[PDB]
RNA sequence: AAAGUACCCCGGGAGGGGAGUGAAAGAGUACCUGAAACCGUGCGCUUACAAUCCGUCAGAGCCCUCGACUGGGGUG
RNA sequence: CACGAAUGGCGUAACGACUUCUCAACUGUCUCAACCAUAGACUCGGCGAAAUUGCACUACGAGUAAAGAUGCUCGUUACGC
RNA sequence: CAGGCUGAUCUUCCCCAAGAGUCCAUAUCGACGGGAUGGUUUGGCACCUCGAUGUCGGCUCGUCGCAUCCUGGGGCUGGAGCAGGUCCCAAGGGUUGGGCUGUUCGCCCAUUAAAGCGGCACGCGAGCUGGGUUUAGAACGUCGUGAGACAGUUCGGUCUCUAUCCGCCGCGCGCGUCAGAAGCUUGAGGAAACCUGUCCCUAGUACGAGAGGACCGGGACGGACGAACCUCUGGUAUACCAGUUGUCCCACCAGGGGCACGGCUGGAUAGCCACGUUCGGACAGGAUAACCGCUGAAAGCAUCUAAGCGGGAAACCUCUUCCAAGACCAGGCUUCUCACCCUCUAGGAGGGAUAAGGCCCCCCGCAGACCACGGGAUUGAUAGACCAGACCUGGAAGCCUAGUAAUAGGUGCAGGGAACUGGCACUAACGGCCGA
């Protein structure tokens, strides 16, 4: 099965638009004399320090 | 034309008066509170909105603790509405009614309404009952496969209403007729012949059998 | 614990098997461990009956905690410390914290620990 | 057969004047 | 467990207990169109299924050179009454070796 | 549960020894026979003294069958066997004795011949 | 003509932004001029009940523009 | 129709991954399918091809036509991706 | 090869009746001759394709026509009855499994209510097989001096492709339905379904010389098919229990573990399933077919028709089950928010912040490709753990007694254990983006 003809100048950029990106919605932390913001899934190891910010 | 709405609280099996075994699907219609009756002069048909379970009062959508709070009614976890014949049958009934599972009198016929076990895409073989290709001799790669869908270059296309590959299940079904074994009065239990629609504590609509 | 409904992570009935007394036995040591998410999961209903084999003191608990392990200084530690520890605790000894995604596949990891 | 002779009867149209180009 | 509620009823209590492998004498009741009859079925206990009025047991006759095999519902009307009359050990729940063996090799042995 | 093909070792006499299934009767596209169905079928083993040949098509009426069925009340019954008695054009077995139990079933079907021979019903 | 960007900042680097050098980085060693296919960003007008060799002719509305106090463009 | 005697005729124990027919044993080949595991498929992160291509905002029916039409006629039908 | 035209030949009806049917052309056959339909056979023609329209039969999946094989409704009979014949009407459903052959066709076998005929590239190879045909090897008969040849036989002989578009089967995202939301619905328009047997009574009555033997209407039990479900029976089981072989390891003995198809073997709850158990095909009503009529003219009589009024079949409407307001005529019945603020070139404008509600995250499922749908979210029993049961396996470890030992018995319906059931917050369900 190989494509007939060459797709369209709109149809080629139709479909493309569906492939994108999403996210995060970031939620307000506290640690250290300082906000910053994460994922809300995160929001526990932010606080108790499990993760790192500086990266 | 009596109904009740209720869960499948799932199957046993019970002794006959003659010996027999009867195999029985336990049912538990509790208590449904009628909340609208629905009127011929502006609707244009006649039905009864039935209401069922217990809900937390914090749980209720404020549009939907509304419409219960018009009835003088506690709301609750479903609600569905009985279509009956007529403008006759609507005359016996009032909004705050609360019926139970004794009305249906031991030896009656049904029609238990329910939704299906979701089976979750299954193609052609266990959603249409076609039969597969041959397992031997020769046959490269079509054990379970459709085969032909269509004839040539006329019509050269597929017709509406080819039987090939999808989502399974959910459908709202009935059984139709199904023998009411023994309205049991306390604890609001009915024991009905056979098997009923859906999973184990799935919504369930019984009403008197149609046909009968 | 309940079966896996999926496809068994390893790659194999066998290796998970082998993985989740790999992934205990180094969570009884050091008590705290990070995995992939899933493997987390899968790790704590795991686990938490082999604690319950521990608090409950007997020979014939300490028999059926070295059919998995299968290491002395886990199985001795296990029920020296860790055992009369949760006596007290009825269940629900280990915790799951988010740990954000792996660099290379993104994978979430999560860390898995005991309550203390 | 049925197309056969439909396209000899749409010699009498009155446009075409009881001739019309068969082939 | 769900729907113990209205097993109660059906559930009889004549029933003496016994285990696959036990030597059983069950008396059947046979409704037919001459005369009600207690037939009477003898064999081997060969397995128990378990779960209220739902549990069944099989028994096995071997009988003019045929093994025969049938069930019963524990708790069924139709059961009379059940005389237990030689228990023995076996050593397993289910007893289907029982089926390929004949003979005297399929004698079991008393406790 | 006979179907077609098939073989079936016959409890009467008769000198048939065995036969081999053809058709379960009544009805079309019928797949299996048990108990009180019956067959048509045809004679393989045989016996050289009998009123029956090798190799001719007989009736005959199932009587032990090795799958077991439900019957009522729950209560099945299941044999090591699976056997036949040759019959006459209407219910009357041409071999004036039976072998082994039938079914109970027999009586309900009206062969009831064959259930006033043999040595038990069950 | 190397006068090939000393020095400062972002950064792990690459790469850049200021600063300079030059007539000109709209000449930065990826270096004269730098077309089209193709690939984006911003700004007008149009488009989610419509069967479209994708144009053509008639043409509503809208958005810019010139000139007196209506002529042209884009869209359709 | 149209075998035939060293382009040998007729046999022949033993042999044959040769061709042919039958038999017992056993079997999902089948009556009639069912379920489980792994590897792809599917989802998320990374890297990243290919044949092919006159166009495109590419329905269907009965027709007509270089005598089988997504594009022509007349209807019917169809929210965008 | 397939399509196109043609229709000699085939195929289905028809005109005229010489006749045969005791007599009587038309109950049933119908010569000779004549006229057409169909495109399904063998052909004629050479119009599309040779910078490729890839191949008979079978399997899988079908879809339409009626020139009806069965079931259903009628007229005539050289129709007593039973069972036929023949013609008209009717396409809703159903039209079996084997033997021989590559076969299609056909002959046979046992059944059946019946084993219908055709079209769709003699439907269907980017769906499958490769037995047939039709490459290369080879032998046999034949023709040829020979190389070789033969719709003459014979044995062997690579079946390529990741779906762009329409089409079809499922499932979401985005605007719309004149404010924004939520709950229950109406049914324009669709789809799926629609089969039929035996036997007992009525009755050995009608009918017939007897032999045979009913319509009409009752009642029981079926087969094939379809859909639900898992109580039973049955299958499956890759974190369940016990047995056991070989070999390495835990220092070793005892007791366990890894590997060998899950090493093999005996059972196995939940889940999914059929071989399992329940249920279905309706009962009415309406307008009709062929056909039977009533009242009646034109045409004093007659006539089912000209006006009018009826009976009448599994077809056609409605009834039964399922989807369904993207049904642009975008519906109805309710209930819930209902309110602010700024800017400007100030008007169906642009924001900002919200309310009734939604979504993302989080805890999951008997819902599931993803998405979606359905629950739960501390006032909490959604999942895990723990505690209890159910159920599954079959008598654990240790110690003790017996045995010279393999092993046996008592502590003990023991020990172990997943899905089913309740109880119990012990662990994990902790803040953002939309929205008048
Ligand atoms: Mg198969
Ligand atoms: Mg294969
Ligand atoms: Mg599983
Ligand atoms: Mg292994
Ligand atoms: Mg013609
Ligand atoms: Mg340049
Ligand atoms: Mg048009
Ligand atoms: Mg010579
Ligand atoms: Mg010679
Ligand atoms: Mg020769
Ligand atoms: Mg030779
Ligand atoms: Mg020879
Ligand atoms: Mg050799
Ligand atoms: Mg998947
Ligand atoms: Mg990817
Ligand atoms: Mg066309
Ligand atoms: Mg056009
Ligand atoms: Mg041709
Ligand atoms: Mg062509
Ligand atoms: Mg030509
Ligand atoms: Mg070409
Ligand atoms: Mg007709
Ligand atoms: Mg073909
Ligand atoms: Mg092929
Ligand atoms: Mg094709
Ligand atoms: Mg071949
Ligand atoms: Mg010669
Ligand atoms: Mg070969
Ligand atoms: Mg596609
Ligand atoms: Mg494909
Ligand atoms: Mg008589
Ligand atoms: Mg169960
Ligand atoms: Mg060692
Ligand atoms: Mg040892
Ligand atoms: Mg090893
Ligand atoms: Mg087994
Ligand atoms: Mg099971
Ligand atoms: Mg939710």
């Amino acid at each position: 099965a190989v494509p007939k003809r060459r797709m369209s100048r709109a149809n080629t950029r139709s479909r493309r638009a569906q492939w994108k990106a999403e996210a995060p919605g970031l939620v307000t932390v506290s640690v250290a004399g300082q906000q910053r913001k994460v994922p809300r899934r995160l929001l526990k190891a932010a606080r108790l320090g499990l993760v790192d910010l500086d990266k | 034309r009596k109904g009740i709405l209720g869960t499948k609280l799932g199957m046993t099996q019970v002794f006959d008066e003659n010996n027999k075994v009867v195999p029985v699907t336990v049912v538990k219609a509790g208590p449904n509170v009628v909340t609208r009756i629905r009127t011929t002069e502006r609707d244009g048909y006649s039905a009864v909105q039935l209401a069922y379970g217990e809900i937390s009062p914090r749980k209720v959508i404020k549009p939907v603790a509304g419409q219960f709070a018009a009835a003088g009614v506690n709301p609750r976890r479903h609600v569905a509405e009985l279509r009956l014949d007529d403008e006759a049958a609507v005359a016996e009934y009032e909004v705050g009614q609360e019926l139970t599972a004794e009305i249906f009198s031991d030896g009656a016929y049904v029609d238990v309404t329910g939704t299906s076990k979701g089976k979750g895409f299954a193609g052609t073989m266990k959603r249409h009952g076609f039969r597969g290709q041959g397992a031997a001799h020769g046959a490269q790669a079509v054990h379970r496969r459709p085969g032909s869908i269509g004839g040539c270059a006329t019509p050269g296309r597929v017709f509406k209403g080819t039987r090939m590959s999808g989502r399974m299940g959910n459908d709202r079904v009935t059984t139709q007729n199904l023998k009411v074994h023994k309205v049991d009065a306390e604890n609001g239990v009915l024991l009905i012949k056979g098997a009923i629609p859906g999973r184990n504590g799935g919504l369930v609509v019984v009403r008197s059998a149609i046909k009968r | 614990p309940k079966p896996t409904k999926g496809p068994r992570l390893g790659g194999s009935s066998s290796h998970q098997s082998a993985l989740l007394a790999n992934l205990a036995t180094s969570l009884f040591e050091h008590g705290r461990i990070k995995t992939t998410e899933p493997k987390a999961r899968a790790l704590r209903p795991y686990a938490e009956k082999l604690i319950t084999h521990a608090k409950k003191g007997a020979l014939h608990n300490r028999r059926e905690v070295m059919k998995k392990i299968r290491d002395k200084d886990v199985v001795h530690t296990l029920f020296a410390e860790i055992g009369p520890f949760y006596a007290d605790r009825n269940g629900g000894y280990t915790r799951i914290i988010k740990v954000e995604n792996r660099k290379g596949d993104n994978a979430p990891m999560a860390v898995i620990e005991l309550v203390r | 057969a049925k197309r056969g002779r439909k396209k000899r009867d749409r010699k009498h149209s009155k446009a075409n004047h009881g001739k019309r180009p068969n082939a | 467990n769900t729907l113990d509620f209205v097993d109660q009823a059906s559930l009889r209590d004549d029933i003496p207990t016994f285990s696959p492998g036990d030597t059983v004498n069950v008396h059947v009741k046979v409704i037919e169109g001459s005369k009600e009859r207690i037939q009477v079925f003898k064999g081997v206990v060969i397995r128990r299924q378990g779960g209220g009025i739902s549990e069944t047991f099989t028994v096995r006759k071997e009988s003019y050179g045929v093994g025969v095999e049938r069930t019963f519902p524990v708790h069924s009307p139709n059961i009379d009454h059940i005389d237990v009359l030689t228990r023995g050990d076996v050593r397993r729940a289910k007893l289907y070796y029982l089926r390929e063996l004949r003979g005297k090799k399929a004698k079991i042995k008393e406790k | 549960m006979i179907q077609q093909e098939s073989r079936l070792k016959v409890a009467d006499n008769t000198g048939a020894k065995e036969i081999l299934c053809i058709r379960v009767l009544g009805g079309s596209s019928r797949r299996y026979a048990g108990i009180g169905d019956v067959i048509v079928a045809t004679v393989k083993d045989a016996i050289p003294g009998g009123n029956v040949k090798r190799g001719d098509v007989v009736k005959a009426v199932v009587v032990r069958t090795v799958k077991e069925r439900r019957r009522a009340d729950g209560s099945y019954i299941k044999f090591d066997e699976n056997a036949a008695v040759i019959i006459k054009n209407d219910n009357d077995p041409r071999g004036t004795r039976i072998f082994g139990p039938v079914g109970r079933e027999l009586r309900e079907k009206k062969f009831m011949k064959i259930v006033s021979l043999a040595p038990e019903v069950l």
